């Protein structure tokens, strides 16, 4: 019954070295090396809650008189998008949970994207051959970035309206062709007709076609270099040591997919997110004090405020001030793309990389990182610096000022500290390599001298001073706990003592068991080392 | 390797939380469900009740 | 029961850890007071990691 | 600590006798720079601030009964007596820095009076107390 | 973007300053269910100097 299914699917699809193939892969477990699934998963939540959410959206910006569940704003005239979304809320079974686990979803995509981008970058995965994959990834998060921007603003409440009033007036600010294609993207003077339609169009289908095609793109390209790992034992930079497929890798991904799905499911419910009822129909003259655009956006917004009044007057023409904004976010996206590429003309080393690279072991790129994050947060923090001047009683000029020095002042205190830390980290690494792991036994020699028990990791000369270890790209043990000299030597439930016979043979089977793995993780080691010298 | 085909209970409960899960997962679809012969909200207009 | 890692004491004029006192001066070791290192290289079971970069 | 478990009678004494002649003086003189009536903050915190040097000085009194001639507390003592092992002191930790970063978030959240803060610095703290505790008990890591 | 609702001025017609009464549609059911009537109802009103 199932010894036939497969026999009549091999006898027509030649399938059996294929399959073999994709379920013998090898991935190594690492907890950074998953950072990745979670935008997929987020990805996947976006575009099944979406198509479910435009089964009762009508994107038009026809404006009619409101009669529906919310019983306020009965008899106030909005557009057709607004009173669809109110009504997907209050009118639709489940359609509020739906959509707030909408919004939930793109803020952990957002979000899932930049620490997967962030553990990229500070492991050195984007070295030779990955360059394609770093490059396709950041054009990822911009556009997933724009989706999500475009997103929020079909329901054409008051908040997201000024959002496009800002978007559409930076386009009309433009120099030279600033006028036309502003013209040539609304379709006219802001609001127009057919603005709710392209964008409705656009955010449903452009992007989630381009997206998906880059994603499967992505984890395409990923296969095929069958991953990257940290420096290890046994572990070169010609082979990957893991978990194969199956049925280890396929179950732990399910496991944490669902994970993810149903944490999402939790704040979806639990947690309120764009309280579209509370905000009315878009006004042009109506505004409020709390008019960010959404946590990813906030770094546009932020250098919009920090930006002084520097305009240029060149007789009948002006440039605005706000197009040293548009400069400066366009060399940030330049620099963040193009990195691999500036990385090797300083380093000048571009030599097929497999290994990867603790953070602690580059100290400039790790620090530069550091200093492009809060560059980065500084923009954050300024795109709601009302909000934070408010709540935490302090001058919304010196927020400004704030804002304005500490993109100077903060990038450069980041970058001393982190690289002065990255070498501290550096120098503790060498300690227990030269000397061994400080153990807590404070002894007393008969002289009197005080002297603390070291724990050599390696061979020693003569009376004790352990021949140094030489670095190795790996961890270092730094306490006697992790050798396991800590480990519970009592089998048994909570209250369960557990009979000594069947306890005396567990002891020693986990016992025999990691000398085993130890052996054979040694072997491979020297296997390496005389494969390396032919 | 997996000795799941000896556990009968935990294949057994996984069978019935996957189907759960399932069914919670596509739940939400029942918003599109409408009675027929609920006449529509307000009094009967020169549409009639909707039924 | 006797825990296993509780050190191999006589139960008779002599206790290792009461409410008050103790046979140290100062926190007992968390990997049993009686364990004497340190240890050869072998029995911490740690791998040396040879690797080699390009 | 033979000597330490008695020099706190000194103060225990010193301080039940001028708590005792506080209340008294205080209740039943009239001065006429002030007025009558027992005070209940200077009597209270002197009684119980006695309270402190006795309790200590009686747990250090039951505990020096019960120790052995100590080569610190012994005049003429060789230093190669106390030859053996002081016990485990920790080499290092982060958990400090951590837990102090941690109680200042609770301050800031109690000053600003963040409902959000004050429960988030509050197991922030429980966190990092945790794992300052944990530290050396981290089993080694299972596959 | 040369043009606003106040070049109206310039070709012969008296606008005033009309301040919002935030006025909504009106309910009036009657016998042929409910219609919201906006009828009668002003959101723009003038408005005096000593107002
Ligand atoms: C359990 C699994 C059940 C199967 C369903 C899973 C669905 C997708 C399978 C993914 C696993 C295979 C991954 C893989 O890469 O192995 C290729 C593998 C062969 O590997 P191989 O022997 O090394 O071949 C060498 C090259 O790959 C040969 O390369 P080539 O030069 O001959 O060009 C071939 C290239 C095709 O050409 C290109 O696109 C290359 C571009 C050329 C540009 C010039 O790609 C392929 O190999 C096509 C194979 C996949 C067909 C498309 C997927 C069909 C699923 C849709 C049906 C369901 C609805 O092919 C398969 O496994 C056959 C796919 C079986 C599809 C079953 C059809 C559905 C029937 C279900 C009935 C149920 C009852
Ligand atoms: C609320 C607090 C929640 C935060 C908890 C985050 C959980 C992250 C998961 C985790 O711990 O993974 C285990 C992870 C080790 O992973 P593993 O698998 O065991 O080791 C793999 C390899 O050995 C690789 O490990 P490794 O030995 O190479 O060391 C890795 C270490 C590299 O080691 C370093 O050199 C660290 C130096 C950077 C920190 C200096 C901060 C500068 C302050 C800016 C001042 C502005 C004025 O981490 C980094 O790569 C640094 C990247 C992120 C730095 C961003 C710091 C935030 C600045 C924004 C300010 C606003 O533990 C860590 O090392 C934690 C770092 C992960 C990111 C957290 C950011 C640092 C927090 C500092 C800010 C204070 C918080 C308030
Ligand atoms: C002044 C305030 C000082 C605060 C700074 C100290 C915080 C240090 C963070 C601990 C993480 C680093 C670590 O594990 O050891 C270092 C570790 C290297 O040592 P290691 O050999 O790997 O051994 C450590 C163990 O692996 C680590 O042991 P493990 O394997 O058991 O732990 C794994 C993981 C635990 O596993 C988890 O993933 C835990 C998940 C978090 C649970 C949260 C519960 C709620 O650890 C964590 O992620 C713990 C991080 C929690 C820290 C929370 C306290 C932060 C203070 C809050 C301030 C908030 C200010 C708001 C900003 C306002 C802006 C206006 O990696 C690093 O070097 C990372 C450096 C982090 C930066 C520290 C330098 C700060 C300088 C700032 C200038 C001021
Ligand atoms: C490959 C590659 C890119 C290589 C680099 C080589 C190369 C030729 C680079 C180009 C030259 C360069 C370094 C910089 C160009 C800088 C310029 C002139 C950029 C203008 C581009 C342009 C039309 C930008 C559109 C305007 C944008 C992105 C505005 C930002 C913005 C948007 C889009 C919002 O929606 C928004 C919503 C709510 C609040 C705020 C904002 C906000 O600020
Ligand atoms: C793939 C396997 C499929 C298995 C199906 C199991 C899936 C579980 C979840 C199903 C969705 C939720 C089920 C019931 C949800 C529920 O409670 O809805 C009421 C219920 O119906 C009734 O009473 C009569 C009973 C009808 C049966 C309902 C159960 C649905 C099953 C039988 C159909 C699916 C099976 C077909 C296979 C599918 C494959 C595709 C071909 C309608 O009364 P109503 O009064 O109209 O309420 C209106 C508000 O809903 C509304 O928002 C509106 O706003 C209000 O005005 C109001 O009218
Ligand atoms: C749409 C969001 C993204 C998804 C779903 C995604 C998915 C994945 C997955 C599943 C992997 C496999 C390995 C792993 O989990 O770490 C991976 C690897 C990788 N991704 Fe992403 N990724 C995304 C965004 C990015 C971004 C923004 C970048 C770069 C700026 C990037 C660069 C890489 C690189 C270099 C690898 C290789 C890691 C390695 O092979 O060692 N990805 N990605
Ligand atoms: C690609 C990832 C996506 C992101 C980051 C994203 C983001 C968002 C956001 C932030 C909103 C505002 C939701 C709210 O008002 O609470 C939204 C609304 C919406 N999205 Fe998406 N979206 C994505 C994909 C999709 C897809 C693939 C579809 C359709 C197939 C879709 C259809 C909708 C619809 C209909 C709305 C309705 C506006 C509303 O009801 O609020 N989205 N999206
Ligand atoms: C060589 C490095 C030079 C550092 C420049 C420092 C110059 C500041 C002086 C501006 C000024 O005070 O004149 C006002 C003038 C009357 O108005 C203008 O024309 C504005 C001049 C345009 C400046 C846009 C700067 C864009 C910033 C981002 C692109 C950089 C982020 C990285
Ligand atoms: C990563 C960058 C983020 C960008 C933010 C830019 C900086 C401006 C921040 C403004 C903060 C406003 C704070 C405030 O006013 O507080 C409150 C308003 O906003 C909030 O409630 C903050 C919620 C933040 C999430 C905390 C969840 C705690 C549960 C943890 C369970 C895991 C007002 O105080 P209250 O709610 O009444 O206690
Ligand atoms: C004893 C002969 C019949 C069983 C041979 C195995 C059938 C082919 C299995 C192919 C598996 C592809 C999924
Ligand atoms: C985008 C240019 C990067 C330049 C980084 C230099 C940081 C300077 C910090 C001061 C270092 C003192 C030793
Ligand atoms: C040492 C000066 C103390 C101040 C005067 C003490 C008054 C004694 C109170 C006795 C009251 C009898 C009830
Ligand atoms: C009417 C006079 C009564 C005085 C009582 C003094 C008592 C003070 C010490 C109280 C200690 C509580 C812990």
């Amino acid at each position: 019954s199932l010894a036939t299914v497969g026999n009549n699917l091999d006898s027509r699809y030649t399938m059996a070295s294929g399959i073999r193939r994709q379920i013998n892969k090898v991935f190594p477990t690492h907890w950074s090396f998953m950072l990745g699934e979670i935008a997929l998963y987020s990805f996947i939540v976006l575009l099944l809650t979406g198509v479910y959410l435009t089964l009762f959206f009508d994107p038009s910006i026809t404006k009619v008189i409101y009669d529906g569940g919310y019983l306020p704003l009965n008899g106030v005239e909005m557009s057709r998008a607004y009173a669809t979304a109110l009504d997907i809320s209050f009118e639709v079974r489940g359609g509020l949970f739906i959509r707030q686990m909408h919004h939930w979803a793109a803020l952990l995509f957002v979000v899932s994207m930049l620490v997967h981008m962030l553990r990229i970058f500070f492991t050195g995965a984007f070295r030779r051959p990955r360059e394609a994959n770093w490059i396709i990834g950041v054009v990822l998060i911009i556009l997933g970035m724009a989706e999500g921007f475009m997103g929020y603003s079909l329901p054409d409440d008051l908040l997201s309206g000024v959002g496009l009033r800002i978007m559409s007036a930076i386009i009309v600010g433009l120099p030279i062709i600033g006028t036309w294609m502003h013209w040539l993207i609304f379709g006219g003077d802001f609001p127009s007709d057919l603005m709710l339609d392209r964008f409705y169009i656009a955010h449903v289908l452009i992007i989630p076609a381009i997206l998906l095609g880059l994603i499967a793109a992505h984890l395409a390209l990923v296969w095929y270099q069958k991953h990257t790992q940290f420096p290890g034992a046994g572990r070169t930079e010609n082979n990957v040591i893991g978990i194969r497929i199956m049925p280890l890798f396929a179950v732990k991904a399910v496991a944490f997919g669902l994970i993810v799905f149903g944490f999402l499911a939790l704040l979806a419910g639990v947690t309120t997110i764009n309280a579209i009822w509370n905000l009315g129909p878009y006004n042009p003259s109506q505004v409020s004090a709390g008019s960010q655009p959404d946590v990813y956006m906030l770094w546009t917004d932020g250098a919009a405020r920090v930006m002084p009044a520097w305009e240029l007057y060149l007789g009948n023409y002006t440039i605005p001030a706000v197009f040293w904004v548009a400069v400066m976010l366009g060399i940030l996206v330049v620099l963040l793309v193009t990195y691999p590429f500036i990385e090797r003309k300083f380093t000048g080393d571009d030599a097929h990389h497999n290994l990867l690279q603790r953070p602690r072991d580059v100290p400039v790129r790790t620090s530069l990182g550091v200093m492009a994050l809060v560059f980065y947060i500084l923009l954050t923090v300024s795109g709601g610096n009302d909000v934070y001047a408010m709540q935490f009683h302090v001058s919304l000029n010196a927020m400004t000022w704030i804002g304005r020095i500490g993109l100077i002042v903060g990038p450069a205190i980041a970058y001393f500290i982190t690289y002065r830390l990255c070498i501290g980290l550096q120098r503790s690494d060498r300690e227990v390599l030269e000397h061994g792991i400080e153990t807590g036994i404070i002894k007393q020699m008969p002289n009197g001298a005080f002297i603390e028990v070291h724990q050599p990791l390696g061979p020693v000369d003569d009376h004790g001073h352990p021949i140094p270890l030489p670095y190795a790209g790996a961890a270092v043990p730094k306490q006697m706990n992790q050798l396991g000299y800590a480990e519970v030597e009592t089998r048994g439930g909570f209250f369960g003592p557990d009979p000594e016979d069947i306890r005396a043979k567990a002891k020693e089977i986990e016992h025999a068991n990691h000398i085993e793995e130890a052996n054979t993780l040694r072997a491979l080691n020297e296997a390496n080392i005389e494969r390396d010298k032919n | 390797t997996s000795t799941l085909g000896r556990r009968k209970l935990i294949m057994g409960l996984a069978g019935g939380g996957a189907v759960l899960a399932g069914l919670t997962i596509i739940a939400p679809m029942g918003g599109m469900i409408k009675n027929p012969w609920n006449p529509k909200e307000g009094p009967m207009d020169v549409q009639g009740d909707g039924t | 029961f006797v825990d296993p890692a509780w050190p191999e004491h006589n139960p008779a004029d002599g206790h290792v850890v009461t409410e008050l006192i103790s046979k140290v001066a100062g926190a007992s070791s968390p990997w049993g007071d009686d364990k004497e290192f340190p240890v050869s290289a072998e029995e911490t079971g740690y791998v040396h990691p040879y690797t080699r970069i390009n | 600590m033979k000597s330490s478990a008695k020099l706190m009678y000194g103060p225990t004494v010193f301080m039940a006798a001028m708590a005792v002649i506080y209340i008294f003086a205080t209740m039943h003189v009239s001065d006429g720079g002030s007025v009558k009536g027992v005070e209940w903050v200077g009597s209270v915190a002197l009684v119980l601030s006695a309270g402190l040097t006795l309790m200590l000085g009686v747990y250090l009194h039951f505990t020096e009964v019960r120790v052995d001639v100590l080569p610190e507390d012994w005049e003429e003592a060789e230093v190669a007596d106390k030859a053996g092992t002081l016990g485990f002191f920790s080499p290092s930790s982060i958990w400090p820095a951590a837990m102090s970063g941690a109680v200042g978030f609770l301050a800031f959240g109690v000053v600003y009076f963040h409902y959000w803060m004050i429960a988030v610095g509050l197991m922030l703290l429980i966190f990092t107390i945790t794992k300052l505790n944990l530290q050396y008990g981290v089993p080694k890591e299972k596959h | 973007l040369w043009t606003s609702g106040w070049t109206l001025v310039e070709n012969d017609v008296k606008v005033y300053l009309g301040r919002d009464t935030a006025a909504i549609a009106e309910s009036h059911t009657d016998a042929t269910g409910e219609h919201w009537s906006t009828t009668g109802v002003s959101r723009l009103v003038r408005m005096r100097p000593e107002d």
